[PDB]
């Protein structure tokens, strides 16, 4: 919001854009790791118990 | 009108429309603006 920019000594929006792109990247390493087969890759262990 | 031969058709053409605008007496601004202002800079 744009009353949190002011409402604080310092800037926000770096913390904001890495917690985004490390979000990403924790969620599609979860995924390949174990990740069901509804809406998500098939994960490996998911892989290897269908097999 | 509809007192002589030829009449209009409504008061449209009877009347004559102004495009200004007035307004009435309102309260005055007093306590507003007499104290000074602090800047701020945080909450």
């Amino acid at each position: 919001t744009d009353e949190t920019e002011e409402d604080a000594i310092f800037s926000l929006l770096p913390l904001l854009r890495k917690r985004l792109i490390e979000a990403h990247a924790v969620s599609i390493e979860e995924a390949f790791m174990t990740g069901d087969g509804s809406g998500k890759p098939k994960g490996l262990l998911t892989l290897a118990s269908e097999d | 009108n509809q007192s002589s031969s030829v009449e209009v058709s409504s008061e449209s053409y009877e009347t004559i429309f102004s495009q200004r605008i007035i307004r009435d007496l309102q309260k005055e601004l007093v306590v507003g603006a007499l104290f000074e202002e602090l800047p701020m800079s945080s909450k």
